[PDB]
RNA sequence: AGCUUUGCGCAGUGGCAGUAUCGUAGCCAAUGAGGUUUAUCCGAGGCGCGAUUAUUGCUAAUACUUUUCCCAAUAC
């Protein structure tokens, strides 16, 4: 249970990368209705890495027990 | 297991067998002898008389 | 291992080739088990090659035969020729450091066979009885 | 004489989820709980309160100095 607890809450790959920015490279700002809004090393060509992060199936949204009995 | 692996999966394993032999000692310290079969089928299909 | 050497050393012309270091062993053992005795064991013969060598082959039968790599051994002896390569290792470890084998923690040994220890040098400086003076 | 069904215990091997698990000398309930759909029809728990890492226990990680021996004539 802490393990798989530990997993979900885990800073991933894709959500650490969007935690950086790069020093001096100004991006462009997507998303007009918040500005702020950045991806970081995501896809603004910085010092990430060659390939396409790949999306973590622990972080998949899921509905409660509860709420599936109900469905 | 980085140590000495071979050691530490035979322990491993030889937990796995005891749970399992205690199981089956389990198991057969209960287990209904065949003339204890034999005398219950027919005590229960004796009484009707 | 002398069979990979006299098959690169004399060959030719580049092909691809298949082999199995997990000779019998996945017949008794698992496969995490299996990796942690091949990681001794090429921890070992990257420590010396020839006194593991020797070790590798505890009497003067040591069937190893040309099916396979490693010699065709028991899991009751391959426990023993564990405990002996692991300490090979450690003996060699403590006469390059020159540390004391028997002061080597749990989580030390392990590290020793994985990968390797960081050093320190004088440059790294933790700078992060008493005597009055009059100034 | 095997084969097999149901319910209940004891286990073993797995898989799944931690927004849920448990309690109820509190209340109501097949003399009917709850009913959004299928209502001259369906058919059981519900409410309030309480405990909690949203069940509860362990195991482990977070260190060295007590002692106890000593100098001297082949001489007025």
């Amino acid at each position: 249970r802490y393990r798989k607890m530990k997993e979900r809450l885990g800073l991933t790959e894709i959500r650490k990368q969007a935690n950086r920015m790069s020093f001096g490279e100004i991006e462009e700002d997507a998303y007009q209705e918040d500005l702020g809004f950045s991806l970081g090393h995501l896809g603004k060509s910085g010092s990430g890495r060659v390939r396409q992060t790949q999306v973590n199936e622990a972080t998949k949204a899921r509905i409660s027990k509860t709420l599936q009995r109900t469905l | 297991a980085v140590q000495d692996p071979t050691k530490v999966e035979a322990h491993v394993r030889a937990q796995m067998a005891k749970r399992q032999k205690a199981h089956e000692e389990a198991n057969a310290a209960r287990k209904l002898t065949a003339e204890q079969r034999k005398v219950k089928k027919i005590k229960k299909l004796k009484e009707d008389i | 291992v002398e069979k990979f050497g006299d098959l690169i050393l004399k060959a030719t012309e580049p092909q691809m080739v298949l082999f199995n270091l997990y000779d019998d062993w996945l017949k008794t053992i698992s496969s995490y088990t299996a990796f942690s005795r091949l990681i001794l064991i090429l921890r070992a013969l990257h420590v010396n090659n020839d006194r593991a060598k020797v070790i590798l082959k505890p009497d003067k039968t040591t069937i190893t035969e040309p099916h396979h790599i490693w010699p065709t051994l028991t899991d009751e002896e391959w426990i023993k020729v564990e405990v002996q390569l692991k300490d090979l290792i450690l003996a060699d470890y403590g006469k390059k450091n020159n540390v004391n084998v028997a002061s080597l923690t749990q989580s030390e040994i392990r590290d020793i066979i994985l990968g390797m220890e960081i050093s320190a040098p004088s440059q790294q400086r933790q700078q992060i009885q008493l005597t009055a003076t009059q100034t």
